[PDB]
């Protein structure tokens, strides 16, 4: 029932090609998708988007 | 329909389509919920609703 | 100068192809020689890699305001 | 059961199966194996075009 | 004569931390000529290691006495002179990390180089002059013969 | 700490594998860092709202 | 069916393969919390181009 509402509180949420995150209206949530603009899918470090000894040894 | 015993077919619930929502795939979801369930075409007024 | 990002996102990519293998479904034109390949979807994958899609993806800014840019002018990767 | 809650949010769908799961390392990560007494019931429509006339005439 | 270090070793201590392991144990020697320590994992199944035992540790770059550095893929069926006919036990591995020490704030010699047989691991430690020639990815053949 | 000349002449050569770092790697490793920053943000269509709601209710 | 996370539904090529069960490789097993224990997994065929391209991509 928790994760019910927040789909439909979040569903209408989207990433802009102007990197904004606008809702289904248009008003603005953020201007960047999290401050950085970065995805959590694709983090290599701790919450960070590289982890700069690994590459190196790499 | 319904169940097994009436040869029913499976149910896209109300997760299922927050999952497809969450992949944004937004052809295979309108293909889901609407072409492989009930299709119709109908035929609008533009004027009068 | 168009402003948005050069890179193919996984959405354009999955459109493209779904808008093209639809057309070589139908009996559109193939841009690439074939090989015996049946499955219209790798027809479609086998034409992005060698960048020939007539495509122009027409991304829209939520203003209003848009940029064209063609399918073969992307950076697309895996 | 009324239309709302029974039929918009979320509707029943076709071309679908249901069986009983068992593993299988032997197959590659993507891919799943159908049995033949369910992929005899279910079909994709293939259009014909040039490049499979031979193959869906066979 | 393609050898990058030949010494004669004392063993000191054979298993430091219990007998972890079936097979192999961890041996931790010391030479005479030098100021070399060892730290080396063996096959103790198929080559008995005691205690106070004194072996001639040799590390070259190639098998072949004539310098012939061509190594595309070892052959063990074939037979010929070569220069494990002289020793009892020779592995091969990779050199893997070459590591400066860190035990003195300044004006230290000290190198390791950690070479892997395998999985059996070995760190040569010991004055910067001795240890000419290895570098990393480098595939080495240790060689070891017990002494009376 | 081990009195390593910078003009590449001492002559326990295997004393220049300590931190041995070239430019060649220097190249490769900027390079790889700007292409993993570039292919780490959120691509714009991304159904941001529904990663959070699925990221928190599971 | 208890779909907790947006992996509780994804995308294989399938095979045909003479037994009556689903056989998927033990790896993906995290993704759908499943357990082989009588388990009922369902399948989806879609039935269109853009379906497919849009699942096997995403
Ligand atoms: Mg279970």
């Amino acid at each position: 029932y928790m994760q019910r509402r927040l789909v439909k509180s979040l569903e209408d949420l989207c990433s802009q090609y102007d990197l904004t995150v606008r809702s289904s209206t248009g008003d603005i949530i953020q201007f960047i998708y999290g401050g950085d603009g970065l995805d959590p899918a694709a983090m290599e470090g701790k919450d960070e988007p590289l982890e700069f000894k690994r590459v190196l040894d790499n | 329909t319904e169940g097994r015993s009436r040869d029913g077919g499976l149910r896209l619930g109300e997760m299922e389509r927050d999952c497809l929502i969450g992949y944004g795939a937004s052809m295979l979801l309108l293909e889901r919920l609407m072409i492989s369930s009930d299709a119709f075409e109908v035929d609008v007024c533009g004027q009068c609703g | 100068k168009r402003i948005t990002t050069p890179y193919m996102t996984k959405y354009e990519r999955a459109r493209v192809l779904g808008t093209r293998a639809l057309q070589i479904a139908m009996c559109a034109p193939v841009m690439v020689e074939l090989e015996g390949e049946t499955d219209p979807l790798l027809i479609a994958m086998k034409e992005l890699k060698a960048r020939k899609i007539p495509i122009i993806i027409r991304r829209y800014l939520p203003d209003g305001s848009y940029e064209d840019w063609g399918v073969d002018e992307l950076i697309i990767t895996d | 059961q009324g239309r709302f809650r029974g039929n918009l949010s979320g509707k029943r769908v076709d071309f679908s199966g249901r069986t009983v799961i068992s593993p299988d390392p032997n197959l590659r990560i993507d891919e799943v194996a159908v049995p033949v007494h369910v992929a005899k019931i279910l079909t994709f429509p293939e259009k014909v075009n040039k490049a499979n006339i031979n193959f869906l005439r066979k | 004569a393609g050898i990058l270090f030949e010494d004669i070793f004392d063993v000191k201590d054979i298993d430091p931390e219990g007998k972890k392991f079936d097979r192999v144990s961890r041996l931790h020697c010391e030479s005479e000529s030098f100021k070399m320590d060892l730290i080396l994992d063996v096959n103790i199944q198929i080559y008995p290691v005691d205690l106070g035992d004194k072996f001639r540790l040799v590390i070259a770059s190639t098998l072949y006495e004539d310098g012939t550095l061509d190594d595309g893929e070892y052959n063990p069926t074939d037979d010929r002179p070569s220069r494990a006919d002289q020793f009892e036990y020779v592995m091969y591995g990779k050199v893997y990390r070459i590591e400066g020490d860190e035990t003195s704030t300044e004006a230290a010699t000290r190198l390791s180089a950690y070479v892997s047989y395998g999985g059996l691991l070995m760190r040569l430690q010991g004055d910067a002059n001795n240890l000419h020639g290895f570098e990393v990815d480098s595939r080495v053949y240790l060689l070891m013969k017990k002494l009376a | 700490k081990y009195g390593i000349n910078d003009n590449g002449t001492t002559e326990p050569r295997v004393l220049y594998q300590l931190d041995r770092i070239t430019p060649t790697q220097v190249e490769k490793f900027l390079e790889t860092c700007r292409d993993k920053y570039m292919r780490a943000q959120m691509e714009p269509g991304s159904a941001v709202g529904a990663l959070c709601a699925q990221s928190i209710g599971e | 069916q208890p779909s907790l996370h947006k992996l509780s539904i994804m995308a294989h090529l399938a095979r045909v393969k003479p037994h009556r069960t689903f056989r998927f490789n033990e790896c993906v097993c995290t993704p759908y919390n499943a357990d082989f224990d009588g388990d009922e997994m369902n399948l989806h065929l879609p039935q269109t181009e853009e379906a497919k391209a849009e699942a096997l991509v995403l």
